[PDB]
């Protein structure tokens, strides 16, 4: 999968696109636009070149319920290989505002389509921190600190 | 530089038919160094517009200024096959 | 019959590696899909059959609506098997799957294969019933794995849903032992039942 | 192993829902354990290293696979008596424990004995407080064997000499293992306290 | 092939083989579904191939650039865990993605030498040194293959043995007529013996002396005897147009000659592409001398060079 | 012949032949995917290669800094170029072959130096042995060289 991933640089095209998508799907009030993040990966420096919206729903009553379109990803990947040769699915973004534990479950399914470990790239749509809004994550597995329960 | 060749006028013409008003934005990214220079918009001039002087109705009801990035290149197609009008940039505050 | 979208909930469990239908149940449930998919087309060629799984850790979308039987099976080959039914959860994702469609004239129905008893609750299922009949979604339960060694309380939800609907709700018993799973659902009402106003 | 290697080739596409390559790895682990008991420690370790390679290149493997591999690796360091090496790899078994039956009541009490003994005699351990707080050693302290064994572990955690030295006298007579590490254990409490 | 053998009939009776027939059906239905699985995966994939081939079509068709391959470099493929190039870049392991495997050095007709990431539909296999290749005009990549260059004058040069001068219409000239046979005609015809014995074949010959001694005559005749593919070249004829196109012509000539053997390649009056001084300025006519040199080298390259004979003439 | 045990038997032939056939047909359907699969990769890689874009070879005329070099190109002209952080600067030294973009004029990557064929053939293979007493009359002159 990938064992080379230290940092993710993000171009401001990607940060703006995600921002636009949230506001052009009409998804607000702590509901989720989730999209695929496109660009080179399987490198220490991951660079995300582009992004596009995916159809996505969530119900906050039970987060073990969500809608992800299986047709749409394949079709978009085919198109995206033509425009630049950089572009391939290297994760999925979440629109924040925080890291929910509901984000593991989605990441679990997302591993199948990807050719690497998928990345969970949080882009916050309301601005935060003295530091960046944008904070990147990778799914790894490890033993806890109670010496019990190996949790992803 | 930003100009148009014959082949691109043929491409231009059919967007004009599809959508009455439409623009062509032409990016030359290797004479660009401020991310904004050598980028202009262009739009077809009709053949009726030249002969009956209905070409400069676009100099009226606007700023009426045209800012050149290539003096030599724009002026050539400015009578021949296009009229150029200046480009502007925008964002909302969320974007900024 | 005509213009109908049907979300197949197909369970893949620890009760389905049993071989009461040849050569296990996984292999007989592959054969159920083909007959169902063709039949719909025979009534109306603009019918779409979708697929989700009540199986694994998290129920998920295996395939979306499509006019091809090929794509639906393509998605089913890689399913979990370690899980059990989660019946309440299945219904809420299937409702979401039936929202996204090419056209909305299509009937809303859910048919759920039961191989395994609920891992959820009665408290949950009571709620689901009131939820469904507002949106005219039928519950149609093919049971064949909650009657093998078990009892079902799902009879109650069928009747609570059934009113004049787009598709009526009915319970379809298929023996748990050999009777050839695939022909029994094909023979029994799955388009012979239709709605009314 | 020969029956699982034939089976798998047709059945991966035949069920079309199941896998059967998972099973082969685990058999190698059991084969490695049998060699350790038999006292052919080298035969198991080189089997175990080749098995290690395969596991790292997979990421979809069950939680059962990791549980058999670490258990087997721990028994290797216990034959060799590498105290430090045992402590950490037994901690990795504890994490990968399944609610599923793949343990007995015997095994809990016996890992608890072997952990405590290794810990005392490590050269770099200071995970005495980490053990105390852990379920395993918590439940059995009321039996005679694990009574002192708890109180030795506890007196080190807390740097305390009055309880520690009093215990050490008893264990020279009682246990001959700890009758030649007498010098080690007294240096160790002082080292942590410093 | 053969179903219900003698053996199955004794073993199991007809009634039993009915129960056998039913079990078979159930398993035939299982396999039958897999065919629908497999058909589909095949159907989508065809669609993908044609969707690509449509994008290619526009770039690929004529017009494009003509170039020559200097050499196929054969740069490394894979020595890292990411990309296919020595340097570590963002991409991942493929022929083309951001990864670059093999590459080749071409000399364009646009007067540039381009080292380029290699395409998917042109491989290094499909090349050899000194092959003419179509390179896309706008971005420089090997786009499609072409056969080797052919020129109108080169094509003409092969076959001109008639007029024939023989040795019955050339009065005397011995020792030299005998000497010419020994060098040329005699090993050309008994070529099989010369391999077996292990002696070398003469590595060409030089005939020289004041003009009007009848050198031109004797070389033409030499060729009549042996019935061979006679190529004639003359040092001002060989050079044509830009002087960097002079080098292709020598090579072209010798490509033809060695095929359809026996042959004689006779190069007349060498006094300006075989000068002794390197002071008289030449830069393109220098490459002409060098590509003359390859030919001699491959005579030495056969051991016994019976098949390919060369003759040379000069005035001084 | 004429009994009904034969009429029953012929039908079972169909049942077993189809069982086996459907198996020979699984193997065929698989091969049809694998055949398409290669063909797919070659046309696809082609499009990605166009987007990568050619380069122009040169060589260091003179190292000026540790991230910036001065070069001479084989197009004629001399440039002062930058160097990408992909490529090593140890493998860059004065006189070494390089290949640099026509988009930004930046050395992208190493071009290992092109071997000159003649001297290279002789480096590669050993030209030896010749025996001392296999040479006659120059025998003194071999020794003198030692
Ligand atoms: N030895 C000869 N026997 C017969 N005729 C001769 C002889 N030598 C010269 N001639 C006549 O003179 C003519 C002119 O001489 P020719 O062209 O053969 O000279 P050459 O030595 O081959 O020239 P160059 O040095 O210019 O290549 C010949 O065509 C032939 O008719
Ligand atoms: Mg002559």
């Amino acid at each position: 999968m990938s064992l080379q991933h230290e940092k993710v640089t993000i171009a401001p095209l990607v940060l703006l696109s995600a921002l636009d998508h949230y506001e052009r799907t009409q998804t607000k009030e702590n509901k989720r636009c989730v999209g695929v993040i496109l660009g080179d990966a399987n490198s220490s420096t991951i660079r995300v070149t582009n992004s596009f919206a995916l159809p996505f729903e969530e119900d906050e009553k039970n987060s073990d319920v969500w809608f992800l379109d299986h047709n749409y990803i394949e079709n978009m990947n085919e198109m995206c290989k033509k425009i630049n040769a950089k572009e391939k699915l290297i994760g999925w973004y979440h629109s924040g505002p925080k890291l929910r534990a509901s984000d593991l479950k989605i990441n679990e399914l997302f591993k199948k389509y990807t050719q690497n470990n998928p990345l969970l790239l949080i882009v916050d749509v309301k601005q935060q921190g003295v530091g960046l809004p944008t904070d990147a994550y990778v799914a790894i597995e490890q033993v806890k600190d109670d010496g019990t329960s190996t949790e992803k | 530089g930003c100009w148009l060749s014959s082949v691109d006028v043929n491409t231009q013409k059919s967007f004009e038919q599809l959508n009455s008003r439409a623009v062509a934005v032409v990016v030359d990214p290797i004479q660009s160094v401020k991310g904004k220079v050598v980028i202009d918009a262009f739009r077809l001039i009709d053949t009726g517009a030249l002969i009956n002087n209905l070409e400069p109705r676009q100099t009226t009801s606007n700023t009426g200024l045209l800012n050149k990035a290539n003096i030599q290149a724009l002026i050539h197609g400015l009578n021949r096959h296009y009229y150029s009008l200046n480009i502007d940039y925008h964002k909302t505050a969320k974007e900024t | 019959m005509v213009l109908e979208a049907t979300v197949l909930v197909i369970d893949n469990s620890e009760y389905s590696r049993n071989g009461d239908f040849p050569r296990t149940r996984f292999e007989a449930q592959i054969d159920s899909v083909e007959f169902i998919f063709q039949a719909k087309r025979n009534s109306n060629p603009e019918n779409t059959v979708g697929l989700i799984s009540g199986a694994g850790a998290n129920p998920r979308v295996l395939s979306t609506f499509t006019a091809e039987f090929g794509k639906i099976l393509a998605g089913l080959h890689d399913t979990q098997i370690e899980g059990k039914l989660h019946m309440a959860t299945a219904l809420q994702i299937a409702q979401l799957t039936l929202k996204h469609r090419q056209n909305k004239v299509q009937h809303q129905r859910i048919v759920a294969f039961v191989c395994s008893p609920i891992s959820d609750s009665r408290d949950e299922l009571i709620r689901l019933a009131k939820t469904l009949k507002k949106n005219n979604v039928a519950v149609d339960i093919i049971n064949f794995g909650e009657i093998e060694q078990n009892t079902e309380l799902l009879d109650e939800f069928i009747a609570a849903v059934n009113n004049p609907q787009e598709e009526t709700s009915h319970l379809l018993t298929v023996t748990p032992g050999p009777r050839l799973l695939y022909e029994n659902i094909a023979s029994s009402p799955i388009i012979l039942e239709e709605g009314s106003s | 192993k020969a029956q699982f290697q034939e089976l798998d080739s047709k059945k991966q596409r035949n069920n079309g829902s199941k896998d059967h390559g998972d099973g082969i790895l685990l058999i190698d682990s059991e084969i490695a354990r049998t060699y350790l008991l038999k006292n052919d420690l080298v035969k198991a370790r080189d089997l175990l290293d080749d098995l290690e390679k395969t596991l790292d290149k997979k990421d979809s493997i069950p939680l059962r696979i990791t549980n058999s591999f670490y258990s087997t690796n721990s028994q290797y360091f216990k034959f060799k008596n590498d105290f430090n090496s045992f402590y950490y790899t037994s901690l990795l078994y504890l994490s990968t424990l399944e609610p599923s039956t793949s343990i007995t009541l015997a095994e809990r009490q016996q890992l608890a004995y072997d952990l405590s003994i290794s810990a005392l005699l490590g050269d770099k351990i200071y995970n005495f407080g980490e053990l105390l707080h852990h379920p395993i050693m918590e439940t059995i302290v009321n039996d005679s064997n694990y009574d002192w064994l708890f109180q030795l572990l506890n007196a080190l955690t807390v740097g305390d000499f009055d309880k520690f030295d009093s215990l050490i006298k008893v264990q020279i007579s009682k246990i001959p293992i700890l009758a030649q590490h007498e010098s080690f254990l007294r240096q160790k409490i002082c080292l942590m306290t410093l | 092939g053969d179903d219900e053998l003698d053996q199955e009939i004794l073993n199991l009776s007809t009634q039993e083989l009915q129960t056998r027939a039913k079990l078979l059906d159930n398993e035939i239905r299982i396999f039958r579904s897999e065919l629908q699985r497999l058909s589909h995966e095949n159907n989508v994939m065809l669609e993908k191939i044609k969707d690509n081939k449509e994008k290619i079509k526009n770039n690929r068709q004529l017009p494009y650039l003509v170039a020559n391959v200097v050499e196929v470099m054969d740069m490394n493929e894979i020595e890292d865990k990411e990309n296919s190039e020595s340097t570590t870049q963002g991409g991942n392991v493929n022929l083309d993605n951001t990864a670059v495997g093999k590459a080749a050095v071409v000399k364009t007709s646009s007067r540039q030498t381009v080292f380029l990431p290699m395409v998917g539909l042109v491989d290094p296999d499909k090349l050899k040194p000194n092959d003419l290749v179509g390179v896309n005009k706008d971005s420089y990549l090997i786009l499609d293959t072409l056969p080797s260059e052919f020129d109108s004058r080169v094509k003409a040069m092969e076959v001109d043995e008639k007029p024939t001068e023989t040795y019955s219409d050339v009065g005397g000239l011995d020792k030299q007529i005998e000497e010419l046979v020994e060098a040329i005609v005699l090993p050309m015809k008994r070529a099989d013996k010369f391999k077996d014995m292990g002696i070398r074949a003469p590595k060409g010959a030089l005939m020289y002396g004041p003009p009007g001694t009848g050198k031109t005559l004797l070389a033409r005749a030499c060729a009549a005897q042996t019935n061979a593919t006679f190529l004639k070249l003359a040092a001002p004829q060989l050079v044509q147009m830009y002087i960097g196109e002079g080098a292709k012509l020598v090579r072209d000539a010798f490509a033809l000659a060695k095929e359809k053997a026996p042959t004689i390649i006779f190069i007349d009056e060498l006094d300006a592409i075989g000068t002794k001084r390197f002071d008289s300025e030449k830069s393109g006519d220098r490459e002409v001398q060098r590509t003359m040199l390859e030919l001699l080298n491959q005579l030495d390259g056969f051991s016994s060079d019976d098949r390919v004979k060369v003759l040379a003439a000069t005035n001084r | 012949e004429q009994e009904a045990h034969n009429k029953a038997l012929n039908q079972f032939k169909r049942k077993l032949l189809e069982h086996r056939r459907y198996d020979d047909q699984l193997k065929q359907r698989r091969q049809n995917i694998r055949d398409l699969e290669k063909l797919y990769d070659k046309t696809e890689n082609d499009i990605k290669a166009l987007q990568s874009i050619g380069q122009l070879i040169g060589e260091v005329m003179k190292e000026l800094s540790e991230e910036k070099y001065i070069v001479k190109a084989s197009s004629g002209p001399r440039y002062i170029v930058g160097v990408r952080n992909s490529v090593d600067r140890s493998k860059l030294k004065k006189g070494v072959r390089v290949t640099l973009d026509i988009t930004t004029l930046t050395i992208m990557r190493i071009l290992p130096r092109e071997t000159d064929p003649l001297v290279y053939n002789m480096t590669s293979f050993e030209q030896g042995e010749i025996t001392f007493d296999g040479i006659g009359g120059l025998t003194e002159q071999i020794r003198e060289l030692r």
